[PDB]
RNA sequence: GCUAGCGGCGAGCGACGCGGGAGGAGCCCGCCCCGAAGGCGCGCUGUGGGGCCGCGAGGGGGCCCGAGGGCCCCGCCCGAGAGGGUGCAAGCCCCGUACGGCGAGUAGCGCUGCUUGAGCGUGCAGCGCGAAGGGAGGCGCGGCCCUUCCAAGGCUAAAUACGCCCCGGGACCGAUAGCGGACCAAGUAGCGCGAGCGAACGGUGAAAAGGACGCCCUGCGGCCGCUCAAAAGACCUGAACCCGGCCGGCCGCCGGCCCGCCGGCCCCGUCUCGAAACACGGACCGAGGAGCCACGCGCCGCGGCGAGCCCGAGGGAGCCCCCGCGGCGGAGCGAGCGCGAGACGCCCCGGGCCCGCCAUGCCCCUGCGGGCG
């Protein structure tokens, strides 16, 4: 259970503060599983949703692999590249199926520079806590 | 105003109470000299409930 | 009668002797009373604004204006009244209530002494929902050494007959049918075992296991004893427990259990008993009824009452 | 528990057990005990004797310390010496070990006579004693002794 | 219940209750208070980790001939008391004694029993000094509650001789009584005779 | 403590002292001694000294569903099965959670007024008059004591109270409720010259995928259909009242029957002696709407314990556990000084006696005292 008074467990409390959320916390609150090929490359369980990431759908109708198009972090939902609705029209520009991230697994991320810093920060914490803290 | 029919059926509804048995025999306005002289006799032989 | 003590493997470690407490007789009315009482006592009071309805101007119309004369605004809307929308409730909640009931020391003890003997009992148990059929004996005494990792403390409770009772607890979670949902109070399990743990630091090893709770014998609870207001919990006891039981119930100043009664199987024995059927003397013979038919009409009637005619 | 109340039940009835020739109104009778002198003094005289009038000195102050003065009767004055020494006590008798009860200490100051002392000689402390507790006292024997 | 015989309440009006000043006070923060107390009690303990909380104060007798019997502890020791174990008020207060130059002890049993007090307190006191001496201060141990805690003895039976004992009592010991009790009424009645008698002749 | 008192002694009003606790801490000036030693443009008309920052476990297959978080089999992590999100109800999908790190115009007194439970004054105030060793001790006055303290100068922590605001919890309310106000714009829109008053208004869907096309129409718009699981199409469900089509009857209720005939039926509520009343209220329908809580009292039932009984406030790395005073009862009665119950008795009830109070008569010590009738 929770031993700590501060974090609320109220269900009023908790959903105000997903819905309206700063952008730092929407960010971490959008990660998205790291697959098991890279999970043993990097060693982080998930890391959050990025522009460049390739994914694979597991759950939600629509389960293929695409870039991350976009981001809306205001509607938390992510946008794949490939997975949209039927143009009802055939000649017609595509829109977007949104899936949340939840439902998909990073098959490959967008490396950068600060994703690497970023990474081995972890990397050294998650360390201190295998050392059994 | 003024009216007592009703009254007498009120009065039995389940009344006649007769007065009680302690009434009938009491100590009360009975005759002090009588009273006095009867708790001298009753206290001696076996009446006398005195220690 | 000592009761077995079984070891984390589950073999009859050691015996230890039954303590006095489980000899209390097993009254349901004075545990449900206590447990009324001490479950309002945790209650958190509520009341309505005290300046409710009464934030607005309003004046009674008055007569002759075709109006009904309760209070109404500038506009000529209906406010200050039970009735009226807006208005104040006619008796506002106020937290003045006594939200807590109080309790004689000596009757809260004699609710927690007849809870703790009710689950000695083999049959209140079952008759309170756990699952015991696995279960050696009652009260499970087990003596298990500091346990810190869930899976030990599972494996205890496989080799001691408590699984089935912890899987009816894991597999009844659910949401629950009202308003608690969202009043922070969305999810309900079914109660399970309590274990009674003494200088035995079982507490970590056993407190995400579904269903079960944990109490040091220094403050045993009766609403946790009793879930419901009925009696009858698997308890397991750490053997440090039950060897401390006949000290924490003696710790009680002066505090005397009470004293031992009788049950309706021992009145039934008591009523056969050959004293009691001797005094029996059997009644007279009852009377016949048999319901009029009509006496002249018939032959044999007749001649049950006219045998002559 | 406001579930099993005469209120709820009586709902559905309209006057809600307060009748219809006369109506639950606001204070009817006035407010308070009122009119004990006028339209209740039946109730007043009948259950209340006393209740209007002046009947004892005044004293501003009341020192309720110099005003308290515990009793204890001759038939408890045993019962407070404890009972392992009390047993034996009986038996022996002894008018040298006698035993000496300070009913002062035990927190009682004057010893009145209601029952009667077991005939063990005693010997009692306390700051005043009845003259029927004297006598009692000095028939088992016993000494009624003064305490400072 | 509706008149009957019910006694009269004497329970006063409420003021106050709709305007004005709260005249309700809640207790729902009883509990919440609880655990305040012990948390500024353990933080002033820590300040002065080998000090007890509390500082020696003196038994003294409850007041009123009701409690006149037992004894209690008082603001502070008197300075004749102090002067009898030979210390000052201020070199008494460093060795936690609270000193009070008001109380005068009334009696010379009454500075006896203090006396005692103090003396015992000066030999479980453990002066800490030598600037910081750590290995001995962590091991010091905080007393914890009131220094000392009055103990109220609880009366014993004694064994006396009748004998001896009927000497002191007047025979008739409540004709004695009876008389000292009334001696101011029964000589102003007898004085008030003698101004009558005097004034007849 | 809850009653000493106060009050057309009426209605009502009403402290404190003990006792148990939390908390505790003592001092300083004037006066007087020095006399500038001082804070030195002053001052000898006296200065100075005496909280943040983190990591963070472990799930697959089958079937189906618009989509599992569903089911059916098997597993794994719990110092984490508190919660929230995610296309349905998720410990293992995401976040988190458990586990971490860094003393004089005075006192007093006279007269008045206000006030207090304070009563021939509880505190204050005006004016008049005014001390010296004084104050108090709860019935005034004048003596005599006895206990206790030192007013007319000043400081002082702690324990206590409490809103905005922020944080957390709720046997709380669920949009006519809950704050007036859940709505990106509420003290807003509006109103009153102004002080001031003061609303209404929550919900498409998982994703706007918020409507492909063609047919026509002078055109509007319609029509198909489309998207979607569904139109859910300006929106969740969509009741009652009310109304339009189409179909079916001739009809208020109650009973018998095949069913439109016979029989019976005044309009409720409400005051009232009496209502169908030419008494009153009621167009209709929906939602809301009225003996609740606190405290005191009387009595009853129960439960614990019993000459006892008692979660008082509080205090115990203590949570519903433990320890924990008054009080109430056990003795009454009398204005009070005071004095002070045993003799019976299943129970009840009378009688008899005992205790107090009001007398009376006797006897005698430690005497308007005691005892006895």
């Amino acid at each position: 259970m929770k031993l700590n008074s501060a974090v609320t467990a109220s269900r009023r409390k908790c959903r105000k503060a997903y819905f309206t959320a700063n952008a730092e916390t929407r960010a971490k609150m959008m990660s998205s599983r790291l697959s098991k090929e890279l999970r043993a490359e990097h060693k982080i369980k998930t890391m959050p949703i990025r522009r460049g990431d390739i994914v694979e759908i597991f759950t939600g109708g629509h389960k293929g692999t695409g870039k991350v198009v976009e981001v809306r972090r205001r509607d938390y939902k992510i946008c794949v590249e490939g997975i949209n609705q039927k143009a009802r029209n055939p000649e017609a520009k595509p829109v977007p199926y949104p899936i949340h991230p939840s439902n998909c697994i990073i098959k490959e991320l967008y490396m950068n520079g600060s994703r690497y810093r970023a990474i081995k920060r972890r990397q050294e914490r998650n360390a201190e806590r295998l050392a059994r803290i | 105003n003024h009216t007592s029919k009703n009254q007498n059926r009120k009065d039995h509804r389940n009344g006649i109470k007769k007065p009680k048995k302690s009434a009938y025999t009491s100590h009360k306005g009975m005759c002090p000299k009588y009273l006095r002289n009867l708790r001298r006799s009753r206290a001696n032989d076996p009446r006398q409930s005195l220690r | 009668p000592t009761v077995k003590v079984f070891g984390p493997t589950g073999t009859q470690v050691a015996e230890l002797p039954r303590p006095k407490v489980f000899n209390v007789p097993l009254r349901p009315d004075i545990i449900n009373f206590v447990h009324t009482q001490l479950r309002k006592c945790l209650r958190t009071p509520y009341a309505v604004s005290r300046y409710a309805g009464v934030q607005c101007t309003a004046h009674s119309w008055g007569p002759g204006r075709a109006v009904a004369r309760l209070p109404r605004k500038h506009g000529g809307i209906g406010a200050y009244a039970n009735f009226a929308r807006g208005g104040h409730m006619a008796h506002p909640t106020t937290v003045i209530r006594r939200w807590c009931r109080k309790v004689n020391l000596n009757q809260r003890r004699y609710a927690v002494a007849s809870a703790l003997a009710a689950s000695a009992n083999a049959a209140l148990v079952e008759a309170r929902g756990h699952r015991i059929a696995d279960v050696p004996s009652i009260p499970l005494v087990v003596d298990t050494d500091n346990v810190t990792k869930t899976k030990d403390a599972l494996a205890i409770i496989k080799a001691v007959g408590v699984l089935r009772d912890v899987e009816r607890c894991k597999d009844s979670r659910h949401i629950r049918a009202g308003r608690g949902k969202m009043r922070n109070r969305r999810y309900i399990t079914r109660k399970g075992p309590l274990v009674i743990y003494n200088t035995e630091d079982v507490a970590r090893g056993f407190r995400n296991l579904p269903g079960v709770d944990l109490c040091h014998v220094s403050s045993i609870r009766l609403l946790e004893l009793a879930p419901g207001s009925h009696p009858g919990r698997l308890i397991l006891w750490t053997k440090s427990a039950f060897a401390s039981l006949d000290d924490v119930y003696a710790a009680k100043q002066n505090y005397t259990l009470p004293r031992s009664c009788i049950t309706q199987t021992d009145i039934e024995r008591i009523l056969q008993s050959d004293a009691v059927q001797k005094t029996f003397v059997p009644k007279r013979d009852p009377l016949v009824i048999e319901r009029k038919v009509d006496p002249f009409s018939s032959k044999e009637a007749l001649a049950r009452l006219d045998p002559s005619g | 528990p406001t579930r099993i109340r005469k209120s709820r039940k009586r709902r559905g009835h309209r006057q809600m057990g307060y009748g219809r020739v006369g109506g639950h109104r606001k204070h009817p009778s006035g407010r308070g005990k009122a009119g004990g002198l006028q339209h209740k003094r039946t109730s007043f005289d009948k259950y209340h004797p006393g209740y209007f009038g002046k009947l004892g000195m005044r004293n501003y102050h009341v020192r309720r310390n110099i005003e308290y003065n515990p009793t204890i009767n001759i038939d408890k004055i045993w019962s407070l010496i404890p009972e392992e020494q009390r047993d034996g006590f009986l038996q022996r008798k002894s008018t040298t070990e006698a035993p000496v009860v300070d009913v002062t200490r035990f927190g009682f100051f004057k010893v009145l006579g209601r029952g009667s002392l077991p005939q063990c000689p005693i010997i009692i402390k306390a700051r005043y004693f009845s003259s029927d507790a004297e006598k009692k006292l000095r028939e088992v024997g016993g000494v009624p002794l003064l305490v400072p | 219940a509706m008149g009957r015989n019910v006694a009269f309440s004497n329970m006063r009006r409420y003021k106050c209750t709709n305007k004005g000043p709260n005249l309700i006070k809640n207790w729902f923060n009883q509990p919440a208070r609880k655990i305040r107390r012990r948390q500024t009690r353990l933080q002033k303990a820590k300040a002065i980790f080998p000090c007890p909380l509390q500082k020696l104060r003196p038994s003294v007798t409850r007041c009123s001939q009701k409690f006149n019997l037992t004894q209690r502890i008082g603001r502070g020791f008197t300075l004749r008391e102090l002067q009898g174990v030979g210390l000052s008020a201020g070199k008494a207060r460093q060795i936690g004694i609270a000193v009070d130059p008001r109380r005068k002890n009334k009696s010379e049993e009454s500075v006896a029993r203090n006396v005692a007090r103090l003396k015992e307190y000066l030999s479980k006191v453990t002066i800490f000094s030598k600037q910081a001496k750590p290995e001995e201060i962590q091991q010091a141990i905080q007393h914890q509650g009131v220094v000392m805690p009055v103990v109220n003895p609880k009366p014993v039976i004694t064994t006396g001789s009748i004998a001896e004992a009927k000497k002191e009592v007047p025979e008739n010991l409540f004709m004695y009584l009876r008389n000292a009790r009334t001696a101011r009424n029964r000589a102003r009645l007898a004085k008030r005779d003698a101004e009558r008698e005097a004034a007849a002749k």
